[PDB]
RNA sequence: GUUGGGCACUCUAAGUUGAUAAACGAGGAAGGUGGGGAUGACGUCAAAUCAUCAUGCCCCUAUGAUUUGGGCUACACACGUGCUACAAUGGACAAUACAAAGGGCAGCCGCGAGGUGCAAAUCCCAAAAGUUGUUCUCAGUUCGGAUUGUAGUCUGCAACUCGACUACAUGAAGCUGGAAUCGCUAGUAAUCGUAGAUCAGCAUGCUACGGUGAAUACGU
RNA sequence: AAGAACCUUACCAAAUCUUGACACUAGAGAUAGCAGGUGGU
């Protein structure tokens, strides 16, 4: 009796079980806060419980690899916004209107030759 | 159990052969299924111009794919993938 | 390169660390890989005519 | 107060104020401080004569203040005396450990002469 | 641009005061994308305007934000020989923009040693129309009211 | 510096050009060309005519140079200007 | 400024002319092969030689030379093929076996194509002529089509210059189209032309 | 997850899909050439390269060749490109998390630099910024680590000219920079680490990789 | 120039060679008992 959802964001990647419970959520057999810096973190990867009227119905246990903090939290938002799709097809339409069913496909840009990075530019000079 | 490991720098060569082998082994007996391993990919970057304009560059790439082949329960079978021969581009070890 | 310079790239020398490498092809000192030893200047025209097993232009 | 015949200052750490000696630097302070136990977060205005005491006695088995400075002054007189290389380079104001001069010497040379 | 107008990005509200305006703030503070430091300060700045003026830091916090936020700007422009800085109203987005960014920038050049002390102390001046940041809107006002007859002018 | 377990490096033939003056009194010049050999205590008392790159220059050695290299007192740049 | 055109294509829809694997040893097999190729350039020049492929086996070396005039290599009664490969197996010390593939219609390929007008340069023909002549040749042929370009002292020119024919489609920045390729030398009283052939067929 | 067991989930990698008379909300991971790369028309600069290579003409058979040593690293200055700083959004100390991309065969006890299983999804090279606490308290200082002295480690036949790193000591200028000028529109700028080529040893450069991660675009 | 202590390396000094580098003792070592040219355009 569990619902199923993979989360990705960034180089992150999330397993995300949904079983009923009061709204603890575990990473890595670590408790979330004691697992993420912030609590502007923790409000985002709550946010498909807010868009749905479900906080404090499930527990969520994550299984999260790749990337860092941010990428993680946000790896597990769309982890869990998948696997509500899964416990109330319902779900659908209140959670694509907020955009987290989305995966983010915002990706780091590679670095090109000539440049110092991405697009930054060596210094210039007309001289 | 015989463990086999394709090496190509041709994706298409590769599969080729690794279905070769899967069938040559289940001709004779039961063969865990070609496991694509990751490919290595080395990247050369290289100055275009001859003498100057450093900042002008091409990148080359070599990808080597590699392919494993797990055979258990064979004695046919050992004699009869070693009498295969594989297209030039792909070398094959065969950990009997 | 000079035919000398080549010659004596060639030759043994009286301690390990003299030995430098070349490139087969043209003799450049400068730029050469290990992996064809080639300068960049050769591996570049020979993978142009396909002829460097595996090489291709890289985009990603 | 005065432990080296220098007043090193009153209101910090001993830690710290025993780095205004010339010859202890970070190291040399912890080191010490443990040798004669004194914690390393006391005040100087605040340490005990009995101390003070234990303090200057491992001091004093160190070389500082002018015994050090005339050892170095004898190095770089040595040097320049048999004319070496490095001795050359001590009298002329110039890098003595192979930096380039053709710019970025101006802590050897002072300011720029335009 | 030359093509139209570019979408803005939306910020979620902070998880302890429920503001958009707070994360915009948090922004502004932010240095090198050093995020967990600047809402360490903000939260710590907020603490010590709720104990140092006796009210709820998020209202002090909007007081000292509407006497920043400016009403008229100046703009700069050529006419035939002589520049004219055209008086023009602000539009809501910028006056957000505005107040956050003066007040950031007036906390830091303060004298206090912390920047949790800087930007607290700026909040409390600020919401009694005082200080670097609200002189700065005066100043802007003053430069405007100066060239209100130059608006006609576009 | 050179690792104390690989002690002190002097070329040998120049070495052996200062044990062939060992038990002697007058002392000749010993032209060389090894800037890089370290100054041994029985260089003391020995003149060496080091090459600079382009002619040998006379390093009489004393004791307080030992230890040093040959090369550390043949200049090889010339400047006396701007 | 523009790429060569094998270059860009080779491992997309050109295959390597070279068809092997090592790691260790490929240094020194890439400079066995191309030790192999100078050598039958050399010594068969005059064999209208198009391109060579050598794939590589169980210390044998299997090379297919693909020549628009394929008696000449093979010899009468196979002994000049019998001759260059007991002089491969000198240069090389490992088992060679050489393969021989006619190339009909030459006109058609780029590297016979060029060769062809740089022996006709060092004759002295005029340097119009053989580019339209190479032209219409393969257009009559079904080319989609054919340009040719003459770069250096045409004519003995002092000042050199580029002269350059084309017709049909030659649309070199499209991917897939299998466009070949080849540049060849010709050595004039006056130095060096270049010679480049583009053919399209299809 | 070091294995018994499974191929569920993740991943790996082959195939297959993956949504504008023109043009100017729904569904969907993605909406308008989705992001990025490769690809650079006819021509201009007699632009660069005879020193990668090749080559016409000029040009000696010493401008050819070998070695040891020196120089390419000089130093009154001037310019370009960078690195580190001027500190409290910080320094020091202690504990504790989270990556990606690559490379590897004779290759991957000492305070310290260092010394004495794996030919690869297997073993090794091998995260920091961050978070939590303690301390420092606005001082050219517990910022800064230039310069110099001493003693070492490693490579190398050999670190004087002229290597890198370490320990102790020393502790310079520098407290946000005139006229002027540069980059960047989003996973970008900024910032933090990581890897590779070359390579006995030597990277603040180059190429590549991820982590944190903005502000603003009214308008021509 | 994607790797100047020697080598690279071309440049300089000295010591050496002239179908030429290429097609145990003495000495700093190299060494004794038609090609070439990183020369110019
Ligand atoms: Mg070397
Ligand atoms: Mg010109
Ligand atoms: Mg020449
Ligand atoms: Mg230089
Ligand atoms: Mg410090
Ligand atoms: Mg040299
Ligand atoms: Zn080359």
């Amino acid at each position: 009796v569990e619902y199923r959802g993979t989360g990705r964001r960034k180089n992150s990647v999330a397993r995300v079980r949904l079983v009923p419970g009061e709204g603890n959520i575990t990473v890595n057999n670590r408790d979330v806060r004691e697992y993420l810096p912030f609590e502007s973190l923790i409000l985002d990867l709550n946010q498909p419980f807010d868009v749905t009227e479900t906080k404090g119905n499930y527990d969520v246990l994550v299984n999260v690899h790749g990337g860092g903090f941010t990428g993680q939290a946000q790896a597990i938002r769309h982890g869990i916004a998948r696997a509500l799709l899964e416990a109330d097809p319902e779900y659908r339409g209140s959670l694509k209107r907020a955009g987290l069913l989305t995966r983010d496909p915002r990706m780091k840009e590679r670095k090109k030759p000539g440049l110092k990075a991405a697009r930054r530019s060596p210094q210039f000079s007309k001289r | 159990k015989i463990r086999i490991r394709l090496k190509a720098y041709d994706h298409r060569v590769i599969d080729q052969s690794a279905e070769k082998i899967v069938e040559t082994a289940k001709r004779s007996a039961d063969v865990s299924g070609p496991i694509p391993l990751p490919t290595e990919k080395s990247v050369y970057t290289i100055i275009r111009a001859v003498h100057k304009y450093k900042d002008s560059r091409e990148q080359f790439e070599q990808r080597t794919h590699k392919r494993l082949i797990d055979i258990v329960n064979p004695p046919k079978t050992v004699d009869a993938l070693m009498g295969l021969n594989l297209p030039s581009g792909v070398d094959i070890e065969i950990k009997l | 390169a000079k035919t000398s310079m080549v010659a004596k790239q060639q030759k043994k020398q009286k301690y390990a660390v003299r030995e430098y490498t070349r490139c087969e092809r043209c003799g450049r000192p400068h730029s050469v890989y290990r992996k064809f030893k080639l300068c960049r200047i050769c591996f570049r025209e020979l993978a142009y005519k396909g002829q460097i097993p595996g090489v291709r232009k890289a985009s990603w | 107060a005065r432990i080296a015949g220098v007043d090193i200052p009153r209101e910090k750490r001993v830690v710290i104020s025993l780095t205004y000696i010339y010859g202890i630097g970070t190291s040399t302070a912890q080191k010490i401080l443990e040798e004669a136990n004194v914690s390393a977060d006391t005040r100087v205005k605040d340490l005990t004569d009995d101390e003070l005491g234990r303090i200057r006695e491992v001091v004093d088995g160190y070389k500082v203040e002018g015994d050090l400075r005339r050892e170095t002054n004898l190095n770089i007189k040595r040097l320049m005396e048999i004319s070496s290389y490095r001795g050359i380079r001590h009298r002329r104001g110039l890098p003595v450990r192979g930096q380039k001069t053709k710019n970025n010497a101006r802590t050897r040379k002072g300011p720029v002469k335009t | 641009p030359r093509k139209g107008s570019v979408p803005k990005r939306d910020v979620l509200p902070d998880p302890i005061h429920n503001s958009k305006l707070v994360t915009k703030l948090i922004n502004k503070i932010m240095l090198d994308g050093k995020r967990g430091t600047a809402q360490r300060i903000l939260y710590s700045a907020f603490d010590l305007v709720e104990q140092r003026s006796g009210r709820d830091a998020l209202e002090v916090f909007e007081e000292a934000i509407n006497n920043i936020m400016p009403v008229l700007e100046v703009k700069a422009r050529r006419v035939g020989g002589s520049n004219y800085q055209v008086p023009v109203e602000v539009r809501p987005e910028r006056r957000t923009t505005l107040g956050l960014r003066w007040l950031v920038n007036y906390a830091r050049l303060r004298g206090e040693k912390t920047m949790e002390d800087r930007l607290a102390n700026e909040i409390l001046d600020a919401a009694n129309n005082t200080g670097g940041a609200v002189k700065k809107r005066e100043d802007t006002h003053k430069m405007a009211e100066a060239n209100k007859a130059f608006a006609h002018y576009r | 510096a050179r690792s104390i377990k690989k002690g002190p490096f002097v070329d040998e033939h120049l070495m052996k050009k200062v044990e062939a003056q060992e038990g002697s009194e007058k002392k000749q010049v010993i032209k060389t060309w090894s800037r890089r050999s370290t100054i041994f205590p029985n260089f003391i008392g020995h003149t060496f005519a080091v090459y600079d790159g382009r002619k040998h220059v006379p390093v009489y050695v004393t004791e307080d140079m030992v230890g040093h290299k040959l090369g550390e007192f043949a200049p090889t740049r010339t400047f006396k200007g701007h | 400024q523009k790429i060569n055109p094998i270059g860009l294509r080779v491992g997309i829809i050109r295959d390597w002319e070279a068809k092997w694997y090592a790691e260790k040893d490929f240094a020194s097999l890439l400079h066995e092969d191309l030790k192999i190729r100078k050598f039958i350039d050399n010594e068969l020049k005059e064999a209208s030689v198009s391109h060579v492929e050598i794939e590589r086996a169980a210390n044998r070396i299997n090379i297919a030379i693909h020549t628009g005039k394929p008696g000449m290599v093979i010899g009468k009664g196979g002994s000049e093929i019998e001759k260059l490969r007991n002089k491969l197996n000198a240069l090389t010390d490992k088992k060679v076996h050489i393969n021989v593939i006619e190339i009909k219609k030459v006109d058609l390929d780029a590297r016979l194509v060029a060769e062809n007008i740089a022996r006709q340069l060092e004759n002295r023909a005029s340097f119009r002529r053989v580019q339209k002549q190479a032209i219409t040749r393969a257009m009559k042929l079904g080319a989609k089509g054919i340009k040719t370009q003459v770069s250096g002292r045409l004519g003995g020119a002092d000042i050199a210059r580029a002269e350059q024919y084309s017709e049909g489609t030659v649309p070199l920045h499209t991917l897939r189209a299998d466009i070949d390729y080849a540049h060849a030398e010709a050595d004039t009283t006056y130095g060096k032309l270049g010679v480049k052939v583009w053919i399209y067929r299809g």
